[PDB]
């Protein structure tokens, strides 16, 4: 029973499940965009890249411990939008739209 | 070899609607100085609002007076409209106290030196009852532009008085502007051309100042432009 | 941003075992182990590598030259 | 003297205002006056209009 049936394993355990650094929301024109590029909300940007802000801020010693950095992303002072605009430069993020009928979804 | 030209005549028809005129324009100005000046009132005026407000006997803007029949809510909206002009300091704070029945307008407010009510007849509330009675304290700052509550709430700095009730300011007196280029017979010349602007008002602005002040700023932005570093 | 690949490409013609390539001088590029040999304008280490890529320094034999040197 | 004149207008942030513009001007001119000082006498024209009526200084 472990093994055979859908609950048990393979049928369910590798098929859909739910992943992390992941956000949702509404599409909007912004005519002004370049065609390799998207516009993106600060704040999900943040809450996004969050462990890569706490990695840069920690490199360039902005926070003595990663505690410190929590309490300021929290705050989000100019330093912490710096640094986001500082990692994203070439960072690139993959769009989905739910019914993904062929690969350029 | 050029012309220049004249602030001439300013029409006033009402106390809010205003005409005023500038004759001796080159050609092909006209339409420029126009659409700069339109641009540069509508965006940035400034003038003076109410920002928050303190009743007594209410903690939160949704809760409801004995004796009048406006929700508090409905009261604030009022206030937002408040033609108010401030001469000297930044932050004043004016009384409204009226009891018995009536409605409470603008002029019952607290008359002050450096404070002009523009139109005393403006509403505010309607009281219901013999022994009931409002009085509160409205706090009223200079600003330009348009700043929502939501907005200045990262500054709080302290607002622990739950009396307290946050308007959003519209920090901007001009209501209406249009401009028309219409030809200028000029007594020795041929083709020239003279701009009408028009413009409402809530009456606290005079005309001059506005297009002073707005002509002060385009100059301003230019004389940034008339030096180039190239360094 | 480096828009497209294509030159890239063009130096491999497989496509797929140039990304195995990048990654791998990407990788030896941030984990401090070696150094760009492009001026860097501010990008990150994928498409510094994809730069260096494109402009014939790095391969996979330069890759294992350079390794067992 | 100008042939072509264009300016294009897009989005700059001062860390916290993101409603903030930068303006680049793309301009040719047929070889008699060099961009800068064309820029310069343009600016200055509309100055020297203004003029009149400013005086808040």
């Amino acid at each position: 029973d472990m093994i055979k049936g859908k609950q048990g394993r393979f049928r369910q355990n590798l098929l859909g499940k739910r992943v992390d650094y992941s956000g949702r929301s509404v599409i909007t024109v912004g005519p002004y965009l370049r065609l390799h590029q998207c516009g993106l909300p600060k704040k999900m940007a943040l809450e996004l890249f969050k462990p890569f802000i706490y990695g840069k801020l920690e490199l360039r010693g902005l926070a003595t411990t990663i505690k410190a950095a929590k309490k300021m992303v929290e705050r989000e002072e100019a330093v912490v939008w710096d640094i986001l605009d500082e990692v994203i430069r070439e960072h690139p993020v993959l769009l989905n739209r739910a019914p993904t009928l062929h690969r350029l979804g | 070899e050029f012309l220049k030209p004249r602030l001439v005549d300013i029409e006033q028809v009402s106390s809010t609607h205003a005409k005023v005129t500038l004759e001796p324009l080159e050609r092909g100005f006209g339409h420029t100085l126009g659409n700069a000046l339109r641009r540069i009132l509508l965006s940035s005026m400034p003038g003076c609002a109410v920002t928050e407000v303190e009743i007594d006997g209410v903690l939160h803007e949704y809760s409801t007076k004995e004796g009048v029949q406006e929700d508090i809510l409905e009261i604030l909206l009022n206030l937002k409209g408040l033609a108010v002009r401030v001469q000297g300091k930044d932050e004043v704070i004016l009384t409204l106290n009226k009891s018995g029945i009536g409605p409470v307008t603008a002029a019952d407010i607290t008359h002050d030196g450096d404070v002009e009510i523009v139109k005393p007849q403006h509403v505010i509330c309607h009281l219901t009852d013999e022994n009931a009675s409002i009085s509160m304290r409205i706090k009223v700052q200079r600003g330009r532009g348009y700043v929502p509550a939501s907005t200045r709430i990262h500054s709080e700095e302290d607002e622990r008085p739950i009396g307290r009730l946050l308007v959003d300011a519209c920090y901007s007196p001009v209501e209406r502007i249009a401009y028309n280029v219409e030809a200028a017979r000029v007594e020795q010349r041929t083709d020239l051309d003279k701009l009408v602007i028009e413009m409402e008002t809530n009456g606290t602005i005079d005309p001059e100042e506005a297009i002073r002040r707005a002509a002060t700023i385009l100059a301003e932005q230019l004389e940034a432009f008339v030096d180039l570093r190239d360094v | 941003a480096r828009v497209t690949v294509q030159d890239a490409v063009e130096k491999i013609g497989n496509r797929f075992d140039l990304v195995l390539v990048a990654a791998r001088r990407a990788r030896q590029m941030q984990v401090g182990g070696k150094d760009p040999l492009v001026p860097e304008e501010n990008d990150k280490t994928t498409v510094i590598a994809l730069r260096e890529i494109e402009e014939g320094l790095i391969n996979n034999q330069i890759l294992d030259v350079r390794e067992r040197q």
